[PDB]
């Protein structure tokens, strides 16, 4: 005369009515400041997400998983959009769509996903809904989201590069301006435990963009041409090399992005009379276009010391005549490398995480 | 984040090891595949002396450019190869370069490098130590291979500027 309900220990699943959907929306993320979450582990909000859904399949309401993730999809859009300029609100964005993947992977069912799966893991896949179009769209999201972390990123710093890797004579911001602040963005991005693969690849994009902008700037400026301004280059060259090893981001491959503005600050101290001379820098500068270093030597400006001739200019053109070189003289410093996001499964485990108070989830029921 | 700055330049023959006492003492890396200097190349590394932050700001080197690289230079290693007497006669020459370039109050430290090449050597230490007392420089063989006395030389040099 009334179907009673089995008992049993929490499973690691979240429980609402359909009518709190909103709620839980605006509680997790709408009105979610990242500081809110000071103290507690990375990406909790990916979790509590997870946590969610797999009640949604375990009751089979196809409808419910549906709506949660479309408006959770939608929330952090309208999160991301009104804080545009925001890089600690994007990142911690990039992050819990990250892990939230990372768990419709881990927790798919499918066993190539599962191969790092603990028992005790594998019992809280999901069991009815495949979502793999989910994790295509959350994959979407992920990449936009990136996207916004690098413009707001090179917002920041664009204004920053010319004064500090030419200008400032350490031998208007430093070169200390430009650490101080990446800095800031490395500090935000590991407190909020984005994937390493992704810091990698922004800093990899970042340092493009400080070669790129720096050696378009040396490639429009007359007065900025000379050995003096190699030497000061190179150093602070050296100097971002050094920070790149103390953050432990040597192998992301930034260094090798600085290639050509790091062959353009050598060409500035090389001598430049002799064949012998002409016979180096073709040797020398293998990423610097045949434009270019015509172009560096052309307003190549001496401080007791000669200026480049138009013999010397010519006998290196036609040496370098051998290799098509592009017609463009200066760099895309906005180019952008396409990100590779990896599959980074946790050893968290769903029935052990519960909501702390501070977030106002107590609507959300534990099944 | 330092309170004293030194500027150390690196000079001798090519293939002598600068680049790799270098390297060694400031990431503690060594290549075997030389790798060309071009231009003036950097690298520095914050050490401690007395209570003291000082950040060693040691420059290497593959003629306005050779005065650039010795103004403001308060220590410099002169450094030759154990295993090749032509990079140790060439000594002179740098002493003569250094003391027309550089304050008279620089730091000079003799440094004969590879000295894991015990079973080439070319330039007995005795001579190398007498060279080094009579023209008032400091002396030590290290090896940037197997790391030998690369610390104490640096941290040596950067003790007697202060
Ligand atoms: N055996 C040995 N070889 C060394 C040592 N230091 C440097 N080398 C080698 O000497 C060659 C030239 O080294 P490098 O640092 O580029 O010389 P540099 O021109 O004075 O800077 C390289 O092949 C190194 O492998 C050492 O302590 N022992
Ligand atoms: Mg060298």
């Amino acid at each position: 005369v009334t179907v009673q309900r089995k008992e049993k220990d929490f499973q690691g699943m979240l429980e609402y009515h359909k009518e709190d959907e909103a709620l839980l929306i605006r509680n997790l993320v709408t009105d979610l400041k990242p500081q809110m979450l000071s103290g507690t582990v990375p990406c909790l909000p990916a979790y509590i997400l997870y946590m969610c859904i797999r009640h949604a399949d375990y009751t089979n309401d196809d409808l419910k998983v549906h709506s949660l993730l479309t408006s959770t999809i939608n929330g952090i859009k309208k999160v991301l959009k009104k804080h545009n300029d925001d890089f600690e609100m994007t990142s911690f964005w990039l992050s819990n769509t990250c892990r939230l993947l990372h768990c419709l992977k881990q927790y798919s069912g499918d066993e190539g996903f599962m191969t790092q799966n603990t028992a005790k893991q594998n019992e809280h896949c999901l069991k009815n809904f495949d979502l793999t179009e989910y994790r295509q769209v959350l994959s979407d999201l992920s990449i936009q989201i990136y996207q916004q972390l690098i413009k707001i990123a090179e917002g920041v710093l664009q204004p920053m590069i010319v004064s500090a890797m030419l200008e400032n004579e350490s031998i208007s911001y430093c070169l200390e301006a430009i650490i101080r602040q990446m800095n800031a963005f490395h500090t935000v991005m590991c407190d909020q435990g984005l994937d390493p693969e992704i810091i990698l690849q922004v800093f990899k994009q970042l340092f493009y963009m400080i070669n790129a902008v720096t050696l378009n700037n040396l490639l429009l400026r007359k007065d900025v041409c000379s050995w003096s301004t190699g030497m000061q280059l190179r150093y602070n060259i050296s100097q971002l090399e050094e920070w790149l090893r103390g953050r432990n981001l040597h192998q992301s491959g930034a260094v090798q992005t600085m290639e050509p503005l790091i062959q353009a600050a050598q060409l500035l101290q090389l001598k430049k009379k002799t064949q012998e001379d002409a016979e180096a820098i073709c040797s020398l500068c293998t990423s610097l276009s045949t434009q270019q270093i015509v172009k560096i030597l052309n307003l190549y400006t001496p401080l007791f010391e000669e200026r480049v001739t138009v013999a010397f200019i010519r006998t290196i053109q036609a040496q370098l005549q051998e290799r098509n070189d592009p017609q463009q003289l200066l760099l895309d410093a906005k180019h952008m490398f396409p990100v590779l996001f990896p599959f980074n499964p946790s050893s968290l485990t769903m029935d052990s995480i519960h909501i702390p108070a501070c977030l106002n989830l107590e609507f959300l029921n534990e099944v | 984040e330092y309170d004293y700055l030194f500027k150390v330049v690196l000079i001798g023959d090519s293939g002598v090891g600068k680049s790799n006492l270098l390297s060694r003492f400031t990431r503690n890396e060594f290549n075997l595949e030389s790798k060309s200097t071009i231009g003036v190349e950097f690298a520095t590394r914050s050490i401690q002396v007395d209570g003291k932050t000082i950040k060693a700001q040691i420059w290497d080197t593959a003629r306005a450019i050779t005065s650039a690289y010795y103004r403001g230079a308060v220590g410099a290693l002169l450094v030759y190869d154990i295993a090749k007497h032509l990079t140790y006669e060439n000594v002179e020459r740098w002493l003569k370069e250094l003391r027309d370039h550089a304050d008279s109050n620089i730091v000079i430290m003799l440094v004969g490098n590879k000295s894991d090449l015990r079973h080439l050597r070319a330039v007995p230490t005795d001579e190398a130590r007498a060279f080094a007392e009579k023209n008032g420089l400091s002396f030590i063989e290290t090896s940037a291979l197997d790391s030998t006395n690369v610390e104490a030389a640096f941290q040596t040099i950067l003790t007697e500027i202060y």
